[PDB]
């Protein structure tokens, strides 16, 4: 589903990495399935709301800027 | 484009999660892979201060099942607890 190297890749840019056990890739790449399964479906609320049935940039913003635990994104993503 | 998840892997996962008649723009997903890589920095950040405090040279699955309690994920850790025991098995 996601590409185990290229997590342990963007894991590795990290100050005090170090070494990465082979299971902390394989347990990323579930991670990150539940939390693009919950920001997209987040984010549908917003298209949704808007009469929309096409998930826009502007609707993944206002679910960030509405939901506590995607407050790090809130400035990669501002409305 | 490599600092990044390959952009059709994270859509088909984003597909999966709406109506078979959802589209999704282009730009929606160029953000949310981001947001993904913004992810793995954020609670590898976390997980690596643990395993650094505790002495220890290699980030493990508990580690980053630390981190994303932490960060306030506990909604995913259950989950992942369950599918690093197996994993482990």
């Amino acid at each position: 589903q996601l590409p185990l190297a290229r997590i342990k890749k963007i894991m590795k840019a990290d100050e005090d990495v170090r070494m990465i056990s082979a299971e902390a890739p394989v347990l990323f790449a579930k991670a990150c399935e539940l939390f693009i399964l919950e920001l997209t479906i987040r984010s549908w609320l917003h298209a949704e709301e808007n009469k929309r049935r096409t998930l826009q940039r502007n609707d993944v913003a206002a679910a960030i800027a509405r939901t506590d635990v995607f407050d790090f994104l809130v400035d990669i993503v501002p409305r | 484009q490599d600092r990044f998840l390959p952009i059709a892997n994270v859509s088909r996962i984003m597909k999966r999660s709406l109506p078979a008649n959802a589209k999704i723009s282009k730009e929606a997903k160029e953000t949310v892979q981001e947001c993904v890589s913004e992810f793995i920095s954020f609670v590898t950040g976390e997980a690596s201060d643990k395993c650094q405090r505790e002495k220890r040279k290699t980030i493990n699955g508990d580690d980053l099942l630390w981190a994303m309690t932490t960060l306030g994920f506990e909604a995913y850790v259950g989950p992942l607890k369950s599918y690093l025991n197996r994993y482990r098995e």
